[PDB]
RNA sequence: UCGCACACGCUUACAUCAGUAACUAAUAAUAUACUGAUAAUUAACAACCAAUAAACCAAAACAACACUAAAACGUUUAUUAAUUACAUUGUUAACCCAACACAGGAGUGCACCAAGGAAAGAUUAAAAGAAGUAAAAGGAACUCGGCAAACACAAACCCCGCCUG
RNA sequence: GACGAGCUACCCAUGAGCAGUUUAAAAGAACCAACUCAUCUAUGUGGCAAAAUAGUGAGAAGACUUGUAGGUAGAGGUGAAAA
RNA sequence: ACCAAAGCUAGCUCAACAACAAAUACAAAAAUACACCAAAAUAAAAUAAAACAUUCACCUAACAUUAAAGUAUAGGAGAUAGAAAUUUUUAUCCUGACGCUAUAGAGAUAGUACCGUAAGGGAAAGAUGAAAGAAUAAAAGUAAAAAAAAGCAAA
């Protein structure tokens, strides 16, 4: 990870081809206010459906794909639009993609899962402990978005190559809680049989 | 005759009359350092 | 010879698929001689994939499934912290000195404190000339330095407290909140 | 082993050991031609030649006969944004020379085994946009 | 000698946009009657000097295969042919230059 | 026709492939000097590499033997010296000190070419300038002075310092 | 109160050069290269160069030139005195 | 029409309150062999006195605050320097700003480039947008648009 004091985020992963043209090596810009939002105070998450309160596309719901925590953004997937060219050679102009517009958190209300509606969510601690959101409005329990991870693999569906080690192994309890060493552990298991010791060494 | 040449590189000479020993041997060579400190240089002795 | 090298089979791939790097759980339950001989599966590993990485920035090719090189990394430096545990519970457990390596405070030369870790010679201190002639004290005029520096650390201290109040400010003038 | 502080020897100490090794090899193609008996191997900067021939025999059980090392100088001279110099590291390169009458070769690692629109404007339409039929 | 005064525009002005200094319309441009670029009337035609050239230069390449070194050089005249091409008499007993390229139409038979 | 090595000193400027619209070259072409990617100098040469006692008046100079100014440099005997494959490190260059890709400053060993290099971007043949060549008759008449230049290169007299420095 | 003897002045170490020709001679002798100086003239004067280039000159086994490394520091040093 | 021009932020002022690990003094960043360590002597002058010699506040210390008082005194009795005895003082809490916006405010985007053998000196700069995982035409100088007897350039 590779950051500048001074950084706009442009959608673009902070390591990339893009962001490097974005904001060459030399580039130091206006700031950015970011409404401070503790960790603890933040309600989104990326997955759940949210309902968006303002601009041309309004009163929709939506899917949210990830969320940007430095410039405070969230992404619905489609539905705040523009259009961005992929391919474009010198003859042609190839591939016209409708792209997400990324919303502030301020237009973005989360919804309950019963009824449809937009709500002001609150963290609750339960009588077990669980950290759970509850409605303000609708006084409801609203889950959080169980979602895939970033490399795709699915644990679920999974089988182990040649250098892959299998659970059973991995999981075997060998320790054997004695107050040896690596070292002399190591010496006596190999059978290396040492006697000869250190002569006195002074420290400076 | 012709001059601005006066600079004739040599390492040892370099290090033995500017280097970081030469300072640390007497105490205004360690007031260099010191200041250099204060001051925050990248190099303090040659 | 053939080790530095993935299965002959698996070259021309774009993708290769391998598992999760071992977390210090997983490790804390492995036996000493099991870490031990953890540790060169992992060892061997690494120059293979170290190979293959100088190999494809020569080749001009981009190198096949990178995320390889950060999960055999990871769990080296797992394995480590597990075996460094183990020292340093168990030389507390004994001798009850923290660190590791002998070593002491002292008062340098610039009037710093600092931390001296120790060497190991042949002969006593008295008797060894590059030690004697290295000093741990201050003198009289380095006073004034040491005085220096703490009133110009107590100035970037001072004045990163006031960027702080300022960004309050703003951002509450900015956004009408409650 | 790298980075770790050694016993100081003295007479009828102790054969030194090192249990966990801390150096990591490259097997790197030669940029000139060399005998098919040589390898060439970049190491860490600390490592010694009796170093990398029993860290080759031991971990890899390669039969070495003769090894030598060079170290090479990165470059200080190319120049960042703010004009500070950056300096590519330098490392240490070592030849090794097989004994048993062994030919090594660097294995080709890349096989090249894998797993039309024309839009073109019309000569005779005279800029007229063709997707209106009229 | 140091100038006295900065000059004004005007005087600039003046000076450097004389009828003098301006670049004279040349009159003597034409056509040439084979491919038609342009060229000037006492000139040889540059477009038409180029293809000229480039055979030049390869015959002067194939001769350069005929002969051996760098100080070997023919004592008979040199006669250079093209695809389907028989010496005459009149060229029979010269060096001669086999061709791949049918004879191009403005190198004659003669 | 200041050539190839080493010492000192510089630090990748060196090598291969690729790109040069624009940056470096005081212009272009293309590239040892710009840009990117990749590579690279391998130790037998060189650096690092014991002490203490005792004998020993007797120059280098082609060294016979001397000269005055009196000359750099170690053998051998004794007492102990870890005894054990492979230590570590320098190895490119068209280069360095002069703000410059400076008609300049730079130690040593062998060389006079076997090695290195181009004095002219294209014309035109004005004046005035710079450098060189030749000149009828005259030969210092020039000028502060025979300064400069000569197909000359020699003599004499003074003043002041004695002399080489 | 610091920092400067990598230039230059003078020393102290440790190295290195000096071909030919003449003379019984290495004799602060001749002649003349390398090497060292800087006489005289012309170019140059924001130069090729913050002191050069071309010719022409002096010395050239010695109070000779020169390499590496030490030393003396401003109320001072060093000086075959030119303040 | 070129060259240019405009933003408001980075941060500053002033004041209250009170990443290890290894490597390092060998010629710093070099694991490793016989030593030595370590040391101290008033501040001077520039300047005031219209010159300058005695003398010249502040420059070290803490002592603060309201007074006694610019008084007693000390001074080429000049310039200027200058006390004490004795008196006064209610708590914290309560932080900010008739302080600066990129020739300002820190030297600072930096003690960095670069300049110095060395102590040491010491810069310059940023600007679109919600999103680039969407592509005003106003300084001088010039161009559009050479110049026609005459003269502080105008009236
Ligand atoms: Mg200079
Ligand atoms: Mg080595
Ligand atoms: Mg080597
Ligand atoms: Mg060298
Ligand atoms: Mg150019
Ligand atoms: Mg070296
Ligand atoms: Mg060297
Ligand atoms: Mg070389
Ligand atoms: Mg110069
Ligand atoms: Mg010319
Ligand atoms: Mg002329
Ligand atoms: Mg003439
Ligand atoms: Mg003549
Ligand atoms: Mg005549
Ligand atoms: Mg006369
Ligand atoms: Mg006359
Ligand atoms: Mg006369
Ligand atoms: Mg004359
Ligand atoms: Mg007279
Ligand atoms: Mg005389
Ligand atoms: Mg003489
Ligand atoms: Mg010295
Ligand atoms: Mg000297
Ligand atoms: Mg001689
Ligand atoms: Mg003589
Ligand atoms: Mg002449
Ligand atoms: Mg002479
Ligand atoms: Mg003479
Ligand atoms: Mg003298
Ligand atoms: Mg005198
Ligand atoms: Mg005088
Ligand atoms: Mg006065
Ligand atoms: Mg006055
Ligand atoms: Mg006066
Ligand atoms: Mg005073
Ligand atoms: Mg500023
Ligand atoms: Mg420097
Ligand atoms: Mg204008
Ligand atoms: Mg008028
Ligand atoms: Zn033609």
């Amino acid at each position: 990870v590779t950051l500048p004091p001074n950084y706009r985020y442009g959608m673009s992963r902070p390591g990339s081809l893009s962001d490097k043209r974005k904001n060459p090596p030399g580039t130091r810009r206006r700031r950015v206010p970011v409404e401070p939002i503790s960790d603890e105070d933040w309600h989104l998450f990326c997955g759940d459906k949210v309902e968006i309160l303002e601009g041309k596309d309004a009163g929709k719901q939506g899917k949210v794909v990830q969320v940007i925590r430095q410039r405070n953004w969230v992404v619905v997937e489609g539905l705040n639009t523009h259009y961005r060219y992929v391919g474009k050679t010198v003859d042609y102009r190839g591939t016209m993609i409708p792209s997400e517009a990324p919303l502030l958190h301020n237009q973005v209300k989360l919804v309950d899962p019963t009824d449809r509606k937009p709500t002001d969510v609150e963290w609750r601690f339960t009588e077990a402990g669980e950290r759970v959101r509850v409605s303000t409005r609708s006084g409801r329990i609203i889950p959080k978005p169980e979602f895939p991870r970033a490399d795709g693999i699915v644990p679920e569906t999974w089988i182990d190559g040649p250098k892959d080690t299998s659970v059973e192994d991995a999981l075997e309890k060998t320790y054997v809680p004695r107050l040896k060493t690596l070292e002399e552990e190591v010496m006596e298991a190999m059978g290396i049989q040492e006697t000869r010791r250190h002569k006195k060494v002074y420290w400076y | 005759k012709a001059r601005g040449n006066e600079y004739q590189p040599s390492n040892i000479k370099r290090k033995h009359k500017h280097g970081w020993v030469r300072r640390l041997r007497t105490p205004t060579g360690v007031q260099v350092i010191l200041r250099r400190m204060h001051k925050g240089r990248k190099s303090l002795s040659h | 010879l053939e080790e530095f090298f993935d299965d002959p089979k698996n070259w021309g791939e774009e993708k290769v698929k391998s598992g999760a790097s071992w977390t210090c759980q997983q490790l804390r339950n492995k036996s000493n001689e099991d870490l031990h001989k953890l540790w060169y599966v992992l060892l061997k590993e690494r120059n293979m994939l170290l190979t293959l990485e100088q190999e494809a920035k020569r080749q001009r090719l981009p190198m096949p499934s990178p995320e390889r090189l950060e999960k055999v990394v990871d769990s080296m430096d797992a394995l480590d912290k597990v075996v460094q545990e183990r020292e340093d519970a168990l030389r507390l457990l004994q001798t009850g000195q923290e660190k590791a390596r002998p070593g002491a405070w002292r008062r340098d030369i610039f009037g710093r404190i600092i931390w001296h870790k120790f060497k190991q010679w042949p002969i006593p201190w008295y008797l060894n000339k590059k030690y004697n002639r290295k000093r741990f004290f201050a003198m009289p005029y380095v006073e004034r330095f040491v005085r220096m520096r703490i009133e110009k650390q107590a100035r970037i201290k001072a004045r990163k407290r006031s960027l702080e109040r300022k960004k309050e400010k703003f951002l509450q003038e900015k956004f009408p909140h409650l | 082993a790298r980075n770790v502080l050694y016993p100081l020897y003295q007479l009828g100490n102790p054969q030194l050991r090192v249990f966990r090794t801390n150096f990591f090899i490259q097997l790197v193609r030669p940029g000139t031609a060399q005998p098919e008996d040589t390898v060439q191997f970049r190491i860490p900067m600390e490592m010694t030649r009796v170093d990398l021939r029993n860290y080759l025999e031991r971990i890899y059980n390669v039969p070495v006969a003769a090894v030598r090392t060079r170290v090479q100088y990165g470059s200080n001279r190319r120049r960042d944004h703010r004009n500070i110099r950056i300096k590519k590291p330098d490392y240490k390169v070592a030849y090794v020379q097989l004994a048993l009458g062994q030919t090594f070769t660097f294995p080709d690692l890349f096989p090249e085994r894998k797993g039309r629109q024309k839009h073109s404007p019309d000569p005779r339409r005279g800029g007229v946009p063709g997707w209106f039929g009229l | 000698a140091a100038p006295k005064n900065r000059r004004s525009i005007e005087v600039n002005r003046c000076r450097r946009r004389n009828p003098q200094k301006l670049i004279k319309v040349k009159n003597n441009i034409d056509v040439c009657p084979e491919c038609g670029h342009l060229k000037q009337k006492h000139i040889l035609c540059g477009y038409c000097y180029e293809k000229v050239r480039k055979e030049t230069a390869e015959i002067r390449r194939q001769m350069g295969k005929q002969e051996g070194g760098p100080f070997r050089a023919p004592t008979t005249e040199t006669v250079v042919l093209y695809s389907g091409e028989t010496p005459s008499e009149q060229d029979q007993g010269k060096r001669i230059i086999e061709r791949e390229r049918k004879r191009p139409s403005w190198f004659t038979q003669n």
